[PDB]
């Protein structure tokens, strides 16, 4: 198989970009596997030190990310319940990925947790089916505090949307800002139509922006 | 729909024509939205380069308009400022706030003359 | 490589309206099971004599909302491909990939297939990799995905869908753990 | 007067038992649902499926249920004679586990091919599987490999043979004899 | 549970119309990813006054080929069950299945929905 990766530029609206690269070739043969080489075939490879085969993992596991907010209480039982109940090992390479060696049904099942702001962590689950997903937050949720308000997100976290949200309309209001002042000093020089068409299509571009980070606050 | 505004032009009110969406969800507002001004970037970039413009005031409604957006971009300023500094209520109230801001930006939006 | 060169040429030179190849893609609605889903019939024609031999393969690639999210997305994009192998002229084949609702009506909607073809010689005899040549890049609205149903030329009884009230691992930790109408309007020169 | 009329309902319809039993196991994020027959209902004469149905109790929305009908045919100690059929169907776990819980019925259809009146539609309830995470947190369902090597309730063995992909070859050594088997089964395989 | 009687009396009663309830299923070629898929419309219906409430429920079953084997198949076949809620009368229902080639590109044609 011949492999093929393609980039393709957003700003520009003229298609003008589509650079393709060819990044070489794969072989394989029932022989190299009849002799393992390749494979991932658990307990066996626990010692994870050919970070290839983590890539592997956090590629063809079905991921699901979770905002987590502890309001009026710190939480740190998050790291007792990984690496006490759960029984992980931290890859010390990627100290932010927590791998599962409790030895049943959990293991092979890999878990990531940003601790911002010590009330509101997030936490993605790289699992090898959904049942093992959800025996996992129904066995996390026995453990949390009263108030811990789990949350599905399908697209990035709620404190970079509303910054996303922010950026996009600070952008559209000043560019609106420089039409009327682009037109406040052709008073002090009846305005072009042509110069109100030229700033439109502008306020349009960032428009697009708004829009679209909009419809991802609006579904959260 | 067929809307004629006086105010906007110096002499003729050309019956622009507007184009609304009402809907439960805002998503698919801001979709439909985003579709349109699309459509009509592309109409107005194809119709550019052999369309003439017509004259606008340049007084009264542009100052209107340049006022209520001022405000609004100074208030976007104070609430980016908050959450740089972090108190409480992290994002809740900004949230429903700023797609208050959006919606009311969104109902006149690009009157293209 | 006669053909290739020349199929390339015709491509590329000419910059006209008709070329002699095209990748058409539509939008359609079909019924599984239940739900409806949301088709792209991607129509690849040969209009021209040239025949894309063998060592021409088509690759369609589905790209969702375009943004730079902090956590990501599961799935950035697919791609398909697919062996063209005689296409002889004024032949055609058609290709229908879902688009269609992710998981809990999982759709943002500016969404692009992107068609190109791909010409290796590494394929037939080599000495020198291959060539990527564009063609048709569509987008997909919510303008083409909208549904009328009560305007409907059949006027039919079809249930009304009312998409899930919420996802199911929301359902989930919900259970585990125990207004007007938005508007928007423009208004444009007559 | 309500339970007068339940009954009245299912007499209203129309003694052997056709079906020894309702069983499961969980496979990975399969479900199998297995029940073990009676030598009365023949399997030369009838047609049979299983379905799973919801409570809808529980299920708010219409999902549609799809439910896979494999039959297993199984000789024991051949070396009259127990024949043991047994009907299992499979589905997906992960869409049932969307309320912690569910509780399924298990409807057994028959149908005769023989009479082309299609005359005889009998049906039977076979049971009720209740299943949860507090069940499946605890194991007690499931197949987890190797700690559950020493396969002993055959259960376990039928719920295998339901979830997999089957396949058969036939082979033929047609300028020699083919003994060779039982070693790659035994020695190369290592197969108890 | 009155009208649950009254719907089973009608159905099982031969009127020499089979009014009450109808199921009717119709063949219909599609397209998927390249090949042709043969499916199944099943349309449920409703002519009769009696509203199908809630405690009712649809199974499908799809039932390959006849003469059980030497060896069993591997999917002898396959069951659909969906709740029908407070379906009403003159209503309808609509449910898509496949049939066709997923496996092998073989389909064994006398097949009884």
């Amino acid at each position: 198989c011949t492999v093929l990766l393609q980039i393709m530029e957003r700003e520009s609206g003229n298609c003008p970009k589509d650079r393709y690269v060819v990044c070489g070739r794969v072989f394989l043969s029932l022989e190299d596997l009849s002799t393992g080489k390749y494979l991932l075939t658990f307990p066996k490879k626990k010692p994870i030190e050919h970070m290839e085969d983590l890539f592997a993992l956090l590629a063809a596991f079905h991921k699901s990310c979770f905002q987590i907010t502890s309001p009026g209480y710190a939480l740190n039982s998050m790291k007792v319940w990984l690496l006490e109940h759960m029984k992980c090992e931290i890859i010390k390479e990627f100290p932010e990925v927590y791998f599962c060696e409790r030895p049943g049904s959990f293991y092979g099942t890999l878990f990531t947790w940003k601790q911002r702001t010590p009330f509101e962590g997030i936490l993605i689950i790289y699992s090898r089916n959904q049942t093992v997903m959800f025996q996992c937050l129904h066995n996390l949720i026995r453990i949390l505090p009263i108030n811990c308000f789990l949350k599905n997100l399908k697209s990035g976290s709620e404190n970079f949307l509303i910054d996303n949200m922010a950026f996009t309309l600070e952008k559209e209001l000043v560019t609106l800002s420089s039409l009327s002042s682009a037109i406040a000093k052709h008073e002090s020089n009846k305005v072009s139509g042509a110069l109100y068409r030229e700033i439109t299509l502008k306020v349009a571009e960032v428009q697009l922006k708004s829009d679209f980070a909009a419809q991802k606050l609006s579904n959260l | 729909r067929e809307v004629a505004m006086t105010d906007l032009c110096p002499a003729g009110p050309i019956q622009a024509v507007e184009i609304q969406v009402e809907s439960s969800s805002l998503a698919d507002i801001c979709r439909a939205h985003h579709a349109v001004v699309g459509r009509m970037q592309t109409m107005v970039t194809e119709q550019a380069t052999q369309g003439s413009s017509a004259p606008d005031l340049r007084v009264q409604y542009l100052r209107q308009i340049h006022a209520n957006h001022e405000t609004l971009l100074r208030e976007v300023q104070t609430l980016r400022d908050r959450l740089c500094t972090e108190d409480e209520a992290s994002s809740c109230a900004t949230a429903q706030r700023l797609l208050q801001v959006y919606r009311q930006l969104r109902h006149p939006s690009l009157i293209l003359l | 490589l006669n053909e290739a060169m020349n199929v390339s040429c015709a491509l590329l030179s000419s910059g006209t309206g008709p070329r002699p190849i095209s990748c058409t893609t539509s939008t359609t609605w079909s019924r599984l099971q239940t739900q409806d889903v949301l088709m792209a019939t991607c129509v690849l024609e040969n209009s021209s004599s040239f025949s894309l031999d063998q060592g021409w393969t088509l690759c369609i690639q589905v790209l969702t909302s375009s943004c730079a999210l902090d956590l990501d997305s599961a799935c950035s994009a697919i791609t398909y491909t697919i062996p063209v192998d005689q296409l002889g002229p004024g032949a055609r084949r058609e290709v229908t990939l879902p688009l269609g609702p992710g998981e809990n009506g999982g759709l943002d909607l500016p969404v692009t297939v992107s068609c190109t073809l791909f010409y290796s010689l590494r394929e037939v005899v080599g000495g020198q990799e291959g060539v990527c040549l564009p063609l048709s890049r569509h987008t997909v609205d919510m303008l083409q995905c909208l549904r009328f149903p009560g305007l409907a030329p059949p006027h039919t009884r079809a249930p009304s869908p009312l998409g899930p009230t919420r996802d199911p691992v929301a359902t989930f930790l919900e259970t585990c753990r125990e207004l007007p109408p938005s508007v928007a309007s423009i208004k444009v020169s007559a | 007067i309500i339970s007068k009329s339940y009954k009245a309902l299912i007499n209203l319809v129309q003694s052997e038992q056709l079906v020894e039993k309702i069983w499961y196991r969980v496979i990975d994020d399969s479900l199998v649902v297995g029940v073990k027959t009676t030598s009365s209902l023949k399997l030369s004469l009838n047609d049979v499926t299983l379905s799973l149905l919801m409570d809808q109790a529980h299920d708010s929305r219409f999902r549609l249920l799809k439910c896979q009908n494999r039959v297993i045919k199984l000789s024991t100690n051949p070396f009259k004679k127990e024949c043991v059929q047994i009907i299992t169907a499979v589905t997906s776990l992960s869409p049932l586990l969307t309320f912690s819980k569910f509780c399924c019925t298990v409807l057994l259809q028959i149908m005769e091919r023989e009479s082309g009146n299609c005359p005889k539609d009998r049906y039977v309830v076979c049971g009720r599987v209740f299943l949860s995470l507090e069940d499946l947190s605890t194991g007690k369902y499931l197949l987890t490999f190797p700690k559950k090597k020493p396969i002993e309730h055959m259960e376990d063995l039928f719920a295998l043979l339901a979830a997999f992909h089957k396949s058969c070859f036939q082979i033929t050594s047609p300028g020699y004899a083919l003994n060779s088997m039982k070693v790659w089964l035994l020695e190369h395989m290592k197969c108890e």
